[PDB]
């Protein structure tokens, strides 16, 4: 017995990448709308 | 019983890529997140 870290790497890439391109396009977007402000 | 419990015997029973349903719920907060953005950009 006794057999022995899930973290960034052997944590998932592909939803943390789909959270990462989302903050992205939100950024741009809320930059967007910053700029242009009716 | 004891003869099935003899014989007939098992066990009794009842991951980092386990969100393959909390992302349908990301992107209804992104078309709410849409929708209330047109909400606000059309006034």
């Amino acid at each position: 017995k006794e057999i022995p870290d899930s973290f960034m790497q052997p944590f998932q890439s592909t939803l943390w990448l789909l959270v990462g391109l989302s903050v992205h396009v939100v950024a741009v977007m809320l930059y967007l709308l910053d700029r242009f402000s009716p | 019983e004891e003869l099935e419990t003899l014989w007939l015997t098992g066990i009794c029973h009842n991951s980092s890529q386990l969100d393959i349903d909390n992302m349908a719920g990301v992107f209804y907060m992104l078309a709410a997140a849409m929708a209330l953005s047109l909400i606000t950009f059309i006034w």
